[PDB]
Formats: C-alpha cells, sequence, structure tokens
RNA sequence: UUCGGGUCUUGUAAUUGGAAUGAGUACAAUGUAAAUACCUUAACGAGGAACAAUUGGAGGGCAAGUCUGGUGCCAGCAGCCG
C-alpha cells in the first residue's frame, strides 16, 4: 500500500534531457556563493570567480546542473525561482538558526509544488562547544524535518578554509545531488518553460539614435527548454516573469554549449570542449506539402494527387442510376463484411468465433499487469508514451519541428519585439529571467472564485478591498479581492475580513487559471518596508472561473415605534414617503426582542409612517429592523508587478494598504460610538399584579373571591 | 436543582 | 477581431473552432456578390444560439451584414430553448452543439423547435446513430437526443430535447488503425401522417437491395400519427452499418420528396449506405470532421485514425486548412504498409485542452 | 468534541442606541420571553 | 406581483434542493 | 490508499452534517470506489481533489444522532500529511 | 431575469 | 517609453482607488441604515429585495 | 541586525492547543 | 428519581516576602588512544520562575447572526461569519 500512488504523467524526454536546475537559496550572508563555487570546482576541477547568472555544468555521463544563486532579499525572485526549480539547496546559518527568508521560501515551495529540497547548514565552525554544536544540529534537523518531510537529510559545513568548503562534505553532497532522482509535478509537466541563459538586444544603433533611446528593442534570449515541447510555429504567448506577457516573434534551435560526454562521444562515433566543461555566458572567463501549400487551390491539390461547401451535411454522391448499375453485386465489399475441407471449416469457424467474441476478455489487463489498479493505470500511461516515441521517430524534419516542436533540452534562441527599454537598460545578471508558455485559459481575463485562508503565521487578518500581491500561474500581480461566505448555501455574502483560522471564499479580478490550481499571495514585495513580521499572507486554491458573480452585502433598515396597541404598532422613521412604504408593504419585520411582523399599510397624514402588526405587544423602546440585501461589485484593478523593469528590482511599490494610507494622510480609524459594545447589567423586573374588571369582581361567587 | 434536572435528562437520553 | 476568414464557407465550423480555441476571429465578405449580400436568417439565429449557450462572448456584425467579428467567452450551457427558423433544420442547429457539449460549466439541456429533416442537414436518427457513437468512443457517455414532437418539411413544428451530462475534461486519445468488420445493419424508417404501407414499402426496397449480403439486417419502422406527428406529412429512412466489435457505425440517410416512390428511396439509401461502406475507413465521410476535431482537442498526445484516400477529398482539404489556421496543428499522414488497399493513418498531436470551465 | 476555542469564541451583546437614554434598556429575547410568560399567566387566571 | 413570483421561485428551489439531497443520500446508501 | 473523487454534500445546508463530512475515494489497489468520513468540514476543505488520501477503519463504538451507517472508513492523511496536523496548524499541505 | 443573468452581448447593426 | 506611460496611467488609477477607499462609504454599503441617514426617497429606485 | 530571526511561534510550532494549567 | 435532606473555616485569575536549585553557558581538572559526555567544580544562570509539558476524552454558555420545520412567544440542526 505504501508504494501505491496517484497515477500521473512524466513528460520528459528519454533522449536528451535538459540540465536539471538547482537553486541555492537562503539568507544574505551565508556562504551561498562559496557553496556554488566549491561545488563547481569539485565537479569540474576548476576554481571559479565572478559567478553570476545561471551557470551550467556537467556531472557524470548523463547529468548536468544549472546553478542559480538566488538573490538574498527579493521576494519576487524567491517566488518565481521556486515555481521553476527542481532541487533547492536551501541553506541555513548555524550559529543563528532558522531565518524568515528561509521559512518564507519553504512556504512558497510547499504551495506551488515542493521541489526536492535539500538543506545545508553553514557557519558550524563558530560554535565554541561541541556540545552546543551537537544539540543545535539536532534541533535544526528536527525542525527541518517538520518542514520538509521526516528523515530528509541535511548536510553540515564547517568554515571556509581557502574560499571553499571541506572536500569530504562537499563530495558527499555532490554524490547525493548526483543520484537525486526527481519526480513529476503537475504545473511543470503541463507547461513549457525555460530559464534564460543569455540576453542580447537587437536594433540598429542608428535607429536607436533616431528614435531617441525610446523604441522598444527586439530581444534575443538563449537557453535550454523544459517541461513541454514548445510549439515551433512563431507567435505563441510566453510570460516573462516580472517583465510582462509577450508573444514570440522568431524561434531557432542551436547546438548546446555543454553537451554531456555520452552525447559527445556518441556524436564522435557517428561522425567517424573537454577543457571548457562548464557554461556561464552571463559571467566572464507528396500529399502533405500538397495539403499545406496555401497558394494552391483544393481543386488543384486533388487533381494533382489523383492525376466545396461544408455547411451541408450529406457528402457528394453520384447518380442513383450509375450507383445501382455499378452495384448489382456486393462482392467488392464481401471481404469487409463477415479432411482438408474439414480443417478449413474448423479454421473458418474459429475465425467466426473470434469475430464473435474477440476483445471481450483479452487478458482483462489485470493478471497481465500484476493485479494492481495503480500499475494498470501506469501501464496505460507508459504504452501511450511509447506510441508517441515511435510515431515521432518515424520521420525526421517535421515530426520534430512541425508536429511537436522542440521537445526539451534543446538549446534555443528566441527573439521578441516590443520589449521595454527599461528592461534592456537596467537588466543586471544577478536575476533569473524565466519564461513560461501560457494557455488560452491563462491569457483570458475574468474573475476567479478561489478559497483562501489567512496564512497561519501572518499576525493580521486580510480585509476585503485591500490589495493583495498574489502569485498564481507564472504571474505576480496586485488585486482587490473580495472575501465571501455562503450563508449555508443560500447566497454569497461578503465578509468584512478573513476568518482567523479557516478558509473563506474569495473572489477577485485577474487572469484566469484552470480550476483546482494553488496560489499564494503576499502583501509586501518591497524590501524597504518588511519589518520582522512574516511576509506570506494568504494561501488558497482556485475553484472556478467566470466573468461575473452575484455577490450580496446585507443592509437592514431601522424603524421606530411611537404608538402601540395590543399587536399593532405605528412605526415612524423608517422610510421617507408613502410611495416608498407602499413599495415595501407586506414585509417580514422583526424587532430586537425577536418578535416577527409585517408592514401592513402606509400611514397617511405623516409622510412616511406606517402601521405594522406584530406577534405580541412590542415595547415602546424596542427597534424594528427589516432585512434586505444589496448587490456589490468587484473592482477590476490589475497591476502586474514588474520588478525587472524597475531599476531597484526591489521596493516595487504598488497600491498601498488601507491602514497605511490612513496613517499617511493622518486620518483616524472611523468608528461611531453607538456601535461599540458595553458591559450592561440587567436588573430584575417586578410585574404588576392583575386587576379584574369591577364587573367580573362583582359577579364572582363567594368562595373563589379575592378576600 | 434545574442544573441537576438538565443533567438527569441528558443522562437518561 | 484578429484571425481573418474569407467567404461564407464552413461558417459554423469556423465559429465552433473559434469558441474552442479562444482566440478572436473575423469573417469578412459574406456573399458580397449577392442581391442581398450578407448573412442569412439561419446564420444569424445560429449566432444567437452561440450567444445563449456561452457567456461573456462578444459578437460584432457589420451594418452591411458582410463581415462579422467574434471575440469568444467561456462555455456555460445551462437549460434553454431555441426556435430554429424554418430555412434550415435542427440537425444544422445541433451539430455545433455536438461539438461544444461536454466541455461546459453546466450540463446541456436545450429544447430545439422547428423542422426536423432536410436533404442537406443531418436528421434526428442520423445524429443519434451516426454521431453519438463517435462521442461515446471518444469518452462522452451520457449524451441523448430525445424527440418529443417530430416535424417535417415544410411546416415542421417538431421538437427535440438535447441533453448532455458527461462533462469530461478532454476527449480520450483514440487509437484506431484497422479497418473494422461490419457485424449488422440496423436502420430506422420513419414517417409522419402517411401510410404504414408506405413505410413498409421503403423497408422492402432496402431489404431487397441488401439481400445479396449475409449480415443480419434489422430496420425498425417508426410511424407517427395524430397530434405529436407534426404538421406536414413526410417520410425518411436512415441506415447504419454497425461493427459491434468496437462500436463503430457508418450511416447514410435520405427523406422522400413530394411524389417520390417509397421503394425507390429505399433502394437508393441502401445502395447509398453500402457505398459509404465501400469508401469508408473506420469512419464515414460525414462523421469524419467530428473525429478530427476531437483528436485535435484531445490531450497532449498522438492519436491515430485509419482513413481512406476516398475520404481524402476537397472537403477534407478545406477542413484541415481551417484547422491549421485556427490551432496551428499540422496533421501527419502516413501510408499503411498494406499493399492491397491504399489506406493512410492520420496521426494528430492533440494539444492539451482542458474543460477549464467546470467548477470543482 | 473536535472544535476550536475560537470556534466557540463569544458573542457580545450590543446595547441601546445612545440617542435614547429616554427609553432605557432595549429588550432582548430573554426578557421578552420572561414577560410573555407572565402575561400568559395573567390571561389564564382572568379566563378562569 | 413581485411577491407572488418570489414565493413561487423559492418553493421551486426548495423542492429541487430536497430532491437532490434525497438522491445523494440514497446513492451513499446503495453505492 | 485512495484518490478523492468528489466531495458529497458540498451543497447541503446545515453545516457539519454527516453528508457534509462524507467524501468519495477510490481505493487504488482495486480501483474500487468507497465513501469515507472526514471530521470537521474545515478538514473537508483541507481535502479537495485528486489528493491521495490514506484511509483507516472507523471502528465507531456507538451511533450518533444522524450518523450515516454503512460508511466505514475515515481519512487520516491527505497528500502525505496528517489531517489533525493540518487542522491544528502544525503543518501545511504540500502540493 | 434574462438581463440580470446574462452578461455577454450581441451587437446587431444594419 | 510605453511602459512609462502605462505606469503614469496606473498611478492615476491608484490615486483614484486610494481616495475612494479612504473616503466615506455609500449609504447603501453601510448597515442598519436609517431614514434620515440615507438620501430622501431612494429605495424605490434602488430596487432591493 | 538586518537578519530576521524566526518568531517563537514558528520556532515552536504549537499550532492550536487549548488552555491548560 | 422530584419533593427535600446533611454539614461546615471556607472562598479568590486578591496583594506580598526573602530563600533553594539545575536545565543551560563556562576558568579548570578528571575522563579518554585522542576527545565528546558522565562524576566534581570557580564566575554566571528563576517570578508570566516567557527557562512558555504534553496526548487524549466529556459538558456548558453567548448574538439586532445564519439555516430548516411548525397547532403564536417554540423546536430542531448548529454558531471563527454580527
Ligand atoms: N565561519 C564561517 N564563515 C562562513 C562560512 N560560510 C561562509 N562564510 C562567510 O560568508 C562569506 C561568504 O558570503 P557569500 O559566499 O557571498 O554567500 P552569499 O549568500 O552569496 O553572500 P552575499 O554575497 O551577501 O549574497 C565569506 O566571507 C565567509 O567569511 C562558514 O561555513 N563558516
Ligand atoms: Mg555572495
Amino acid at each position: 500500500e505504501r508504494k501505491l500512488h496517484v497515477p500521473m504523467v512524466d513528460r520528459t524526454p528519454e533522449d536528451d534531457p535538459p540540465p536539471f536546475i538547482v537553486a541555492v537559496v537562503g539568507p544574505p550572508g551565508t556562504g551561498k556563493t562559496t557553496l556554488i563555487r566549491s561545488l563547481v570546482r569539485r565537479m569540474t576541477k576548476s576554481t571559479l570567480n565572478d559567478i553570476q547568472g545561471p551557470i551550467t555544468v556537467v556531472s557524470g555521463k548523463h547529468r548536468r546542473l544549472t546553478f542559480l544563486e538566488c538573490p538574498a532579499d527579493d521576494l519576487n525572485a524567491m517566488i518565481d525561482i521556486a515555481k521553476i526549480a527542481d532541487l533547492v539547496l536551501l541553506l541555513i546559518d548555524g550559529n543563528f538558526g532558522f531565518e524568515m527568508e528561509t521559512m518564507e521560501f519553504l512556504n512558497i515551495a510547499q504551495h506551488h509544488g515542493m521541489p526536492r529540497v535539500l538543506g545545508v547548514a553553514t557557519h558550524l565552525d563558530l560554535f565554541k562547544s561541541q556540545s552546543t554544536l551537537r544539540a543545535s544540529k539536532k534541533r535544526l534537523k528536527h525542525r527541518f524535518w517538520t518542514e520538509v518531510y521526516q528523515g530528509a537529510k541535511l548536510f553540515y559545513l564547517s568554515g571556509v578554509i581557502n574560499g571553499r568548503y571541506p572536500d569530504r562534505e562537499i563530495l558527499n553532497l555532490s554524490r547525493f545531488i548526483s543520484v537525486m532522482k526527481f519526480r513529476p509535478l503537475k504545473w511543470r509537466n503541463e507547461h513549457p518553460y525555460m530559464l534564460a541563459d543569455r540576453f542580447t538586444d537587437l536594433t540598429h544603433p542608428e535607429l536607436i539614435e533616431t528614435q531617441g533611446l525610446q523604441i522598444d528593442r527586439k530581444v534575443a534570449i538563449y537557453g535550454y527548454l523544459h517541461g513541454t515541447p514548445l510549439p515551433s510555429a512563431p507567435g505563441t504567448r510566453v510570460h516573462i516573469a516580472g517583465v510582462g506577457d509577450f508573444s514570440v516573434a522568431q524561434i531557432e534551435k542551436l547546438p548546446d554549449p555543454c553537451p554531456t560526454p555520452f552525447y559527445q562521444q556518441k556524436l564522435d562515433d557517428f561522425e567517424r570542449d573537454k577543457d571548457k566543461l562548464i557554461y556561464a555566458p552571463m559571467s566572464d572567463v507528396n500529399i502533405g506539402k500538397l495539403i499545406y501549400m496555401d497558394n494552391i487551390s483544393p481543386e488543384e491539390c486533388i487533381r494533382r494527387w489523383r492525376g466545396v461547401d461544408l455547411e451541408k451535411f450529406v457528402p457528394y454522391f453520384d447518380t442513383f442510376e450509375k450507383l445501382a448499375k455499378k452495384w448489382k453485386s456486393v462482392d467488392a465489399i464481401k471481404e469487409r463484411f463477415l479432411r482438408e475441407m474439414n480443417a478449413a471449416k474448423k479454421e473458418k469457424l474459429r475465425a467466426q468465433f473470434e469475430i464473435e467474441e474477440g476483445e471481450n476478455f483479452k487478458e482483462d489487463d489485470e493478471n497481465n499487469e500484476y493485479d494492481t489498479w495503480y500499475e494498470l493505470q501506469k501501464a496505460k500511461i507508459s504504452k501511450q508514451l511509447e506510441i508517441n516515441n515511435i510515431e515521432y521517430q518515424e520521420m525526421t524534419p517535421e515530426q520534430r519541428q512541425r508536429i511537436e516542436g522542440f521537445k526539451a533540452g534543446s538549446y534555443v534562441r528566441i527573439v521578441f519585439e516590443k520589449v521595454p527599454m527599461e528592461f534592456v537598460k537596467n537588466f543586471n545578471p544577478k536575476f533569473p529571467i524565466v519564461m513560461g508558455g501560457l494557455l488560452p485559459t491563462e491569457i483570458k481575463f475574468g474573475i476567479v472564485k478561489a478559497r483562501l485562508r489567512r496564512h497561519r503565521w501572518h499576525k493580521k487578518i486580510l480585509k476585503t478591498n485591500d490589495p493583495l500581491v498574489l502569485s498564481l500561474g507564472w504571474r505576480r500581480f496586485q488585486t482587490l479581492p473580495i472575501y465571501t461566505t455562503t450563508d449555508s448555501r443560500t447566497r454569497t455574502r461578503m465578509l468584512k475580513y478573513t476568518p482567523e483560522h479557516t478558509y473563506c471564499n474569495a473572489a477577485f479580478y485577474g487572469p484566469l487559471c484552470s480550476p483546482n490550481t494553488p496560489f499564494c499571495g503576499v502583501q509586501i514585495v518591497a524590501n524597504s518596508d518588511t519589518g520582522n513580521g512574516f511576509r506570506i499572507a494568504a494561501t488558497g486554491i482556485v475553484e472556478e472561473i467566470d466573468v461575473n458573480i452575484e455577490i450580496v452585502k446585507k443592509l437592514k433598515l431601522v424603524g421606530f415605534p411611537y404608538k402601540i396597541f395590543k399587536n399593532t404598532a405605528f412605526i415612524k422613521d423608517m422610510f421617507s414617503s408613502a410611495m416608498e412604504v407602499a413599495r415595501f408593504e407586506g414585509a417580514q419585520i422583526k424587532t430586537v426582542s425577536g418578535i416577527r411582523g409585517e408592514i401592513k399599510r402606509a400611514l397617511s397624514k405623516p409622510e412616511g409612517h406606517y402601521r405594522a402588526a406584530f406577534e405580541d405587544k412590542i415595547l415602546m423602546s424596542d427597534i424594528v429592523i427589516l432585512r434586505s440585501w444589496y448587490p456589490v461589485r468587484v473592482k477590476k484593478f490589475y497591476n502586474p508587478v514588474t520588478s525587472l523593469l524597475l531599476k531597484e528590482k526591489t521596493e516595487w511599490k504598488g497600491l498601498r494598504l488601507t491602514g497605511q494610507i490612513r496613517a499617511a494622510m493622518n486620518l483616524e480609524t472611523p468608528s461611531n460610538p453607538d456601535s461599540a459594545y458595553h458591559k450592561i447589567e440587567r436588573v430584575e423586573r417586578h410585574f404588576n399584579g392583575l386587576k379584574v374588571p369591577k364587573a367580573v369582581q362583582k359577579e364572582l361567587p363567594f368562595k373563589s373571591q379575592i378576600h | 436543582r434545574k442544573e441537576r434536572l438538565k443533567k438527569l435528562a441528558k443522562m437518561e437520553e | 477581431k484578429y484571425t481573418t476568414f474569407q467567404g461564407s464557407q464552413n461558417f459554423r465550423l469556423r465559429i465552433v473552432l473559434a469558441t474552442l480555441s479562444g482566440k478572436p476571429i473575423k469573417i469578412e465578405k459574406i456573399r458580397s456578390g449577392d442581391l442581398n449580400p450578407g448573412l442569412k436568417d439561419y446564420e444569424v439565429s445560429f449566432l444567437r444560439l452561440i450567444e445563449s449557450v456561452t457567456n461573456g462572448s462578444v459578437i460584432e456584425i457589420s451594418y452591411t451584414g458582410t463581415t462579422v467579428i467574434y471575440r469568444p467567452g467561456i462555455i456555460v450551457g445551462g437549460a434553454s430553448t431555441h426556435i430554429c427558423p424554418s430555412s434550415k433544420p435542427v440537425g444544422y442547429f445541433v451539430e455545433p452543439m455536438l461539438y461544444l457539449a461536454p466541455f461546459s460549466k453546466k450540463k446541456f439541456s436545450i429544447l430545439f423547435k422547428g423542422i426536423t429533416a432536410s436533404h442537406n442537414d443531418a436528421g434526428i436518427e442520423a445524429i443519434k446513430w451516426g454521431l453519438m457513437p463517435v462521442m461515446e468512443k471518444f469518452g462522452v457517455r451520457e449524451c441523448a437526443l430525445h424527440t418529443l414532437k417530430r416535424g417535417s418539411p415544410p411546416l415542421g413544428g417538431g421538437e427535440v430535447h438535447l441533453v448532455v451530462d458527461s462533462l469530461i475534461a478532454q476527449p480520450i486519445t483514440m487509437h484506431e488503425i484497422d479497418r473494422p468488420i461490419i457485424s449488422s445493419i440496423t436502420g430506422v424508417a420513419y414517417s409522419t401522417r402517411v401510410s404504414p404501407s408506405l413505410v413498409n414499402r421503403m423497408i422492402d426496397g432496402a431489404k431487397k437491395v441488401l439481400k445479396n449480403l449475409q449480415c443480419e439486417v434489422n430496420i425498425t419502422a417508426d410511424v407517427w400519427r395524430g397530434e405529436n406527428s407534426g404538421k406536414s406529412p413526410g417520410w425518411g429512412i436512415t441506415l447504419v452499418a454497425q461493427s459491434k466489435q468496437k462500436g463503430w457505425s457508418y450511416f447514410a440517410e435520405d427523406i422522400g420528396d413530394a411524389g417520390s416512390i417509397p421503394e425507390e428511396l429505399g433502394e437508393k439509401v441502401a445502395c447509398q449506405l453500402l457505398e459509404e461502406i465501400s469508401k469508408s475507413a473506420a469512419v464515414g465521410r460525414n462523421q469524419l470532421p467530428l473525429a478530427i476535431v476531437y483528436m485535435v482537442i484531445g490531450k497532449e498526445d498522438i492519436g491515430r485514425l485509419r482513413i481512406n484516400k476516398e475520404q481524402i477529398d476537397e472537403r477534407f482539404i478545406i477542413l484541415l486548412r481551417d484547422i491549421k489556421k485556427i490551432f496551428n496543428t499540422e496533421v501527419f499522414l502516413k501510408p499503411v504498409d498494406e499493399a492491397d488497399n491504399e489506406d493512410m493513418i492520420a496521426t494528430i498531436k492533440g494539444i492539451g485542452f482542458t474543460n477549464t470551465s467546470k467548477k470543482i | 468534541k473536535l472544535v476550536h476555542d475560537v470556534q466557540k469564541k463569544q458573542h457580545r451583546e450590543r446595547s441601546q442606541l445612545t440617542s435614547r437614554s429616554r427609553y432605557g434598556f432595549l429588550e432582548k429575547h430573554k426578557d421578552y420571553v420572561k414577560r410573555a410568560q407572565d402575561f400568559h399567566r395573567k390571561q389564564s387566571t382572568l379566563k378562569v | 406581483f413581485e411577491a407572488r413570483q418570489r414565493i413561487e421561485e423559492k418553493n421551486k428551489e426548495s423542492s429541487d434542493y430536497h430532491a437532490k439531497m434525497a438522491h445523494i443520500v440514497n446513492t451513499i446508501n446503495t453505492e | 490508499k485512495g484518490i478523492v473523487l468528489e466531495k458529497l454534500g458540498i451543497e447541503s445546508k446545515q453545516p457539519n452534517s454527516a453528508i457534509r463530512k462524507c467524501v468519495r475515494v477510490q481505493l487504488i489497489k482495486n480501483g474500487k470506489k468507497v465513501t469515507a468520513f472526514v471530521p470537521n468540514d474545515g478538514c473537508l476543505n483541507f481535502v479537495d481533489e485528486n489528493d491521495e488520501v490514506l484511509l483507516a477503519g472507523f471502528g465507531r463504538k456507538g451511533k450518533a444522532k444522524g450518523d450515516i451507517p454503512g460508511v466505514r472508513f475515515k481519512v487520516v492523511k491527505v497528500s502525505g500529511v496528517s489531517l489533525l496536523a493540518l487542522w491544528k496548524e502544525k503543518k501545511e499541505k504540500p502540493r | 431575469k434574462m438581463m440580470k443573468n446574462k452578461r455577454g452581448g450581441v451587437i446587431d447593426k444594419r | 517609453s510605453s511602459f512609462e506611460k502605462q505606469q503614469i496611467e496606473i498611478r492615476k488609477q491608484i490615486e483614484q482607488l486610494e481616495n475612494e477607499a479612504v473616503a466615506e462609504k455609500k449609504w447603501s454599503l453601510k448597515g442598519e441604515v436609517k431614514a434620515k441617514d440615507r438620501p430622501e426617497d431612494a429605495l424605490l429606485t434602488e430596487e432591493l429585495e | 541586525d538586518g537578519k530576521r530571526a524566526i518568531n517563537y511561534q514558528i520556532l515552536k510550532n504549537k499550532g492550536l492547543t487549548p488552555k491548560r494549567n
């Protein structure tokens, strides 16, 4: 049972898989750069300096790795590199212990599909006592075991001796990340994505001079591919994280810069770099063509091949006369329909019986596939994958480009137009520029119904109509969510806040993503004002997508009694005219005490008053209230964060929170004093005694009389 | 007495 | 408002594919050289139908009526009724619904009212026995087309309830590479307001032609009289050859005209079905576009269907060109190894297309 | 059984509007039912 | 007239909901 | 071990009724569908769709006021972590 | 009911 | 630049939203509305249920 | 210092326990 | 079990004192092949003694709240939602 699972699909090529991607993540001053340089120098026997941008090396005959030192204070970089990564070398200061950046990143990974996390602890050489050392390692390990699973192992790294960590511990780390054995995840194996390796602008410099350093320059992007075969026909939509949502102009594949030695030697075999074994560019050292030729008429196509409206349904036939004369007989279709003589009779009877039964009980697949419904499903998957394999292998140029496009691990360059000068200007190498092919559902806009809860570690709850910078799909954008409840599934009422410890429905405007999709939203992407508080604020999953919602806010009208009889009351101060009351006549009105009612007829001489009947003599002091609903609407704000376009690449400031603007404008948190609660103290009430009419009291008999 | 009566009702039912 | 299309060709197919894709289209020069240039009543009502069934779409139509602009939204469906104008019948107004049924946010319960047969558009029995099986093979299970009142040309007054409940996520990829073996010949011979003698005459004509074969034939007579038999009289027949092994069907139908001969129509449709058998390869020429669309929308994988060079025709050609213009999805064709015939496997990489409207 | 304390939290009792210290002690369901029982008692004995 | 319509629709919806819940609990018990 | 197919009683009205607490999962070593409890409609929220739940026996000792009979399984771990852990906010469900 | 529930529109001009 | 103009427009929209969100609520969006609080003779156009 | 040490809450991870004595 | 009965310095999120000590950290020594511990031990280390022990089980109550049914004013389901 333990080894069963939920069948999925592994869309990765057997043939030339790409370099796996390892993201080195953690707090700022924690030996992250040294860790990468030492890992590289172990795996390729070459000390390195000036590391920046994705650095791709090769391990073993069949593996190769892409290291990304993610920046140490950018929440947006954390989010997107965690969307894309595969192995997270998550690293921890030792003398200090766990840190908020680490916790935030771990949460992002957990919500977007956890990659193979793998923790390494540094600064272990500053412990004075080997006892505190041991206790602290054990505590880190167990807290880590809570976050990542249990038994997950972390590595320990004493001090740098010569700008490098000890060879033994690094050797163990290297072999582990050499037999890592990654696993399939829905988002990655449903989208195509790449992590750009090199960036090159493209315009003509005189054209730049003429336009005035403003024209939106063409851009070339070089890198491998991952996930799902990118369609090779130009003009697909790819979101570049933090830069915008573009569409590709021109595609082209190339020879990869660091081919695995197995591939290299197999290439040398077929035909009949050893010194640069790494790659850090961002650092320094026929019917078918007849079908699809457009300039040809379909008539021309068909005549050449042999040598019409589609609205009508019946296809084009010939004269019944010719038809019947042609087929007085059916022998030309009898084949489709269905001692030595005795043996032939037995064989034809077997054929008849095989047509009769056939694939009715052809092995059931079950005893064939080891009697485990999981493995049966998995066998279906694998058989489909191998069908794909052989059909693609059938033919070279089209099956590879026109049919499926560039599979994965195929080092491609792409050029876009209309890319901001700000991007090309402020682009520094230390940030990952990641691209993801979108989907139609993901290019449309509408409003999404999700369910989200306040993130358990965030100290404050989330008010409606306060902007939330959420991350969903490849995107990060700021929106105005509205949090709704279903009053036991009668209507969708807006709440004023977020339940402290449970999931409330939310609805908000923004780009659409397929249902059942997880997402997580923060409040402050700006490094400038983060404080010591935990950053991630909301987590949820999108349930459904549409273009509008019926969403209700409650409002009650308050009225006041001023002349009461038994069961009838005159209510003033609730409407403004007799037309108004007459529109509202016949209403379930109930008072604070809880006695039901209705408003019967609009009173005449006073302008708005009315007479209402209750189920009991209402007080004079009570208050009557009428429940009614009011439709609200969802704000259509959408402000997609673009830190890469920004120059600081942190302190992206968007819409401010309500409390923030109130403090800035020096207002007060509004509150009318009659809405507050108070410690009332209800005293006992002595009711008057009965008083019989004098008529009755005179008519009573003598015994049962008040003596 | 009322609290015991409620408790007894609960216990029986 | 971006992808351009010319002429009034395959209008419903283009609009259907626009909805399924999601990208905005624009069809210009609809019957420019006409005394009444522009659309027709049935096309306008078909756009009305699309607007009803979906949500959030935008339809722009030229004051000349010669160009139309389509910016789609998402499919919803729900329950509804439609009044098909008499110019075209309900089969014409149902086929696009057969395409868009099982990817909707809510099940389809649509009541069509109008005429229910014509020479150019699929009849009720045609839709049932000739397209529901294809959908079932592709994965949809609970699809049904009840016939409340059966009209006929030229007054009609017929009613059909189309119900679809199998909200799949995307059609299963298909693997059919072998010419099936016909098991039986089923048929429906219906009529409204005339003599069961006439219907039996059709039956005898068809069975007369088909006695040459040995496969069993069962044709059910469907005579309607009284009130729920619609206004005008009429008759028609529809034959299906069913391969029960994997559940495949090839069908051909027709309807009698004013002053036709029942036995003559019967022999015509019998020969006509068995013609479609001769030309066919795992699919009839008239079922084929449905099969292709379901393949191209199936999940990101290679599906295979064995077709014949006769099914390869200019209608197929224009269909595939429109599909490329919409989806950018080439279709690979590979000749079979068989030396006797010249069948070709059509191999299609269905893009990942998800029923992203359905709530969880 | 399986319920959070916050799920059992509390609900405070809002009091009479400030603009009516003249009509004191807005009435709630406990007090209404008390008075209703009393009045039913009186009606019963008068009918007797 | 509006009130008449509102009562009609509410009764229809409550009927539908009761039908659905009966269906679901029956499916639980028999499946 | 099972796969959550669909949550029954999403649309029921009174909260925390048995037909709310119920779901429907197919056991994977048989491909066989069976229904199963989940305490706390909150936990009903913690379990959503295609989730690889770990089911255990119910072993109820005495009936309740409206307990559905014939529902013998209870969900224990969802996508690999404990329902009580998630509910108590010790852990977080990893997608 | 129809205007309250529908969202998308048809624009007809002649 | 095009991005710069877009950010100018977004800034305008942000300013609008800020002032709107700090300003006073509508009589309708409040709760427990009273006859003098709300505008005179408005319900019969507001058309609520 | 610029380092953001983790909160006690998230250090100890006692999620939702009732009141005790 | 209801009528009631028995019995008695008890009750409190009330104030307040100066004491004791190891979890821990640590000169040193002991220990050990070498160490890390243990055992001894200078200077440190306790009032939310925040130096923040749990894992289960049972029951109550609260609203201008919500849902559902009724022989008024009630009953049920329930209540992080006023
Ligand atoms: N004592 C000790 N110091 C370490 C250790 N690892 C790293 N350091 C110190 O940390 C510094 C390394 O910082 P980086 O290598 O740049 O790691 P980083 O995350 O890239 O730091 P940033 O450049 O600020 O991003 C070195 O100067 C070392 O002195 C360690 O294991 N022990
Ligand atoms: Mg560094």
